């Protein structure tokens, strides 16, 4: 029912909040230099959730240690900067996009497997990033779940384990089904 | 002792649609003398203007240190502002049920600055403090006088003797003093060049995801002499901004004519009205008509003002309800003297475990002139614009006794002290922004307060 949300000193962190909570989790909310890993095994999280935010994962604070450590061991659900975070964890590359989408919204294409289970296709979208992951070095371990219509990664999911990332924003007012897609990660 | 839950006394004066400036005349050179004005605007929220003056206490913040002033005690604290705000609030012991016709009933009227933000992130110190005047400057009131011009009711409402305090109002006089000049040239605080360079680091930071949207604001400033009302009484007439002000304070005078609601809280339902999205209005009205169609349908305007909407929603909802928050309204065009702008209105719940002063804690200072994320943009802002906002772009506005709670931002706000006047103008850097037009931006904001005052 706990779910950790790490926040990247982010303007949409707190959307995620607010859909977790009408989801009916408790959600406690973290800055990314607030805690440290020993503080989380206090904690006793049932899931983590890394948010959106600025820059690259290296000026994420702690994200890129919880990723790796807590992989395999607790759910993770990575958005935007997580998602980017994610693949860099694993050995993937963070790059700037052909053009940067900023609070535009796109329709992106998925596989109706990890959150997009029983979501229609295609699916509008809003776009807050100027980064992607980088589809050549995208780690082995990773399928992705969803591409932009210039072939963008949008979604990537882990082949073992619940470590999951979407680029986009479900929590978005232009996003479709953002509420199912993120009820998905809670009560898969 | 005694609490006091009982509805203030009231006196109805005369109708007069002009009551407020009428009675603010004879009360605009007192410190701590305050006007809510709503423009006197045909717009879904222009209704009160609401007059306060002679303050029970006081509390300005000066960076770490908020000095409070009461008839025989003044204490300094560095306690959280808005903590401290709401303990004075609270120790009035004066506390009313809400009424829709009297939104403010005594309370907490006055400014927050923009620097007050300091106190709620830890922000860089490169731009330059060159106007002292506090980030909060605000007087605990225990009587009002609100004009409703929805029922054209003129309210003098008092929680200790409303008779009095009528026989107060009837004593202060209307001394007029000179008329308000401008004794210089308006000039800038960058050049077009300047301005140019500030504009293109802005870019590199969208394009190397450091933030999707800055405000980058310039600074007019001239000397000026004569009253500072009577330049209020002819701004006030030409903008028709509902969320109006004029704020006697000791160090200066704030002249407020912004347009923009930044949170209201009215019997716990919360509003924001960012104001994202700008163009420049034609004197030909076929034109004119067509230029409201072309800012509606602008796609580099339309994401400008969807960021601050999910930013709004991020902001209110650190605090809202869980699952109250809703967006009723996306890009209306409203159209003022200057400008069309695009609007946004988001809702949300406020628990009743929190006060309107926590809502304002955790969303100071409005989005709608930082940009996204928050705190990157906020740093960006110190890092290029010469001299610190101050007044310029925080908010203005009351906490009642009652819980309630209305705040504007302080956009096209004039600072006047020490024989100088302020006026900045802004705007949002987005990807799709280009120089010369956000330059120009800045000025179409402006130019009309800043031309009215050269005459
Ligand atoms: C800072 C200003 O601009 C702000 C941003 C707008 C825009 O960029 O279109 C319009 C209203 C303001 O919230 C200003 O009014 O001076
Ligand atoms: N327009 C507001 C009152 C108002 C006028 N100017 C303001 C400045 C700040 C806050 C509120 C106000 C109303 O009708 O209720
Ligand atoms: N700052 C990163 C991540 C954005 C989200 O989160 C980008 O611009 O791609
Ligand atoms: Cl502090
Ligand atoms: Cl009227
Ligand atoms: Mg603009
Ligand atoms: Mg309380």
């Amino acid at each position: 029912g706990m779910i950790l949300l790490i926040d990247n000193y982010d303007s949409f962190t707190w959307n995620l909040y607010q859909y977790f909570c009408e989801l009916g989790a408790d959600v406690l909310v973290k800055r990314n230099d607030a805690l440290t890993l020993a503080d989380i095994d206090a904690l006793k999280p049932q899931k983590i959730v890394i948010s959106p935010g600025p820059c690259t994962p290296d000026e994420a604070g702690i994200s890129l240690d919880v990723i790796r450590h807590y992989a395999g061991r607790l759910p993770i659900l990575g958005v935007c900067l997580g998602h980017q975070a994610m693949a860099q964890a694993f050995g993937g590359k963070v790059v700037r996009a052909a053009k940067v989408m900023h609070g535009k919204t796109s329709p992106i294409t998925h596989n109706g497997e990890g959150v997009f289970r029983g979501l229609a296709n295609p699916l509008t979208v809003t776009r807050y990033h100027s980064l992607v992951v980088e589809p050549d070095s995208l780690p082995a371990c990773f399928d992705v779940t969803a591409w932009s219509e210039t072939r963008e990664i949008m979604g990537i999911r882990h082949r073992q384990w619940d470590l999951e990332g979407v680029q986009f924003h479900p929590e978005s007012i232009l996003s479709e089904q953002g509420h199912q897609l993120l009820a998905n990660f809670l009560h898969r | 002792g005694h609490m006091k839950t009982l509805s203030p006394a009231v006196i109805t004066l005369l109708w007069r649609q002009d009551a407020a400036e009428f009675y603010f005349s004879r009360l605009s050179h007192l410190p701590w003398a305050m006007l809510l004005h709503s423009g006197y605007a045909d717009h879904p929220y222009s209704r009160f203007d609401i007059v306060v003056a002679e303050p029970i206490c006081t509390l300005t913040t000066f960076g770490k240190e908020t000095v409070v002033s009461e008839s025989e005690k003044r204490t300094t604290t560095t306690d959280d502002p808005l903590q401290v705000l709401q303990q004075v609030l609270d120790r009035a012991d004066i506390r009313p049920t809400h009424n829709e016709d009297l939104p403010f009933q005594g309370g907490a009227l006055g400014l927050f600055g923009y620097d007050l933000g300091r106190r709620f992130e830890s922000l860089p110190e490169i731009a330059e403090q060159d106007i002292v005047l506090p980030d909060m400057a605000v007087g605990i009131y225990d009587w009002a006088l609100i004009v409703d011009h929805q029922r054209h009711t003129v309210s003098l409402l008092s929680h200790n003797d409303v008779n009095a305090r009528r026989a107060w109002l009837e004593s202060q006089q209307f001394s007029p003093q000179e008329d308000f000049t401008l004794t210089s040239d308006w000039q800038s605080n960058m050049t077009r060049e300047q301005y140019g360079e500030k504009f293109r680091q802005v870019q590199e930071y969208l394009h190397s995801g450091d933030c999707y949207q800055v405000n980058l604001a310039q600074r007019f400033h001239a000397t000026y002499s004569g009253d500072e009302w009577q330049a209020f009484l002819q701004l006030n007439q030409a903008n028709r901004a509902p969320f109006s002000a004029f704020l006697r304070l000791e160090q200066g005078a704030i002249l407020s004519l912004s347009p923009e609601r930044f949170i209201l809280c009215d019997n716990s339902e919360i509003q924001t009205r960012p104001i994202k999205g700008t163009l420049p209005r034609l004197p030909d009205p076929q034109e004119d008509s067509k230029q409201a169609v072309k800012l509606a349908n602008s796609a580099k305007d339309r994401a400008e003002n969807l960021m601050i909407v999910d930013l709004m929603r991020n902001d209110i909802g650190r605090v809202a309800v869980a699952g109250s928050v809703k967006v009723p309204e996306l890009f209306v065009v409203e159209p003022f003297p200057a400008v069309h702008h695009l609007v946004s209105t988001i809702t949300a719940q406020l628990p009743e475990q929190l006060h309107a002063s926590d809502l304002l804690r955790a969303a100071f200072p409005g989005g709608s002139i930082t940009g996204a994320p928050k705190v990157r943009a906020m740093e960006i802002i110190d890092e290029l614009e010469p001299q610190r906002r101050n007044a310029w772009c925080g908010s203005i506005g009351y906490l009642s006794f009652c819980g309630n709670m209305d705040t504007s931002i302080t956009i096209r706000t004039l600072t006047a002290i020490n024989g100088q006047i302020f006026c900045s103008a802004g705007g949002g850097i987005v990807a799709d922004s280009q120089e010369e037009a956000e330059y120009q931006e800045t000025f179409d904001k402006v130019n009309r307060i800043l031309k009215q005052l050269e005459k």
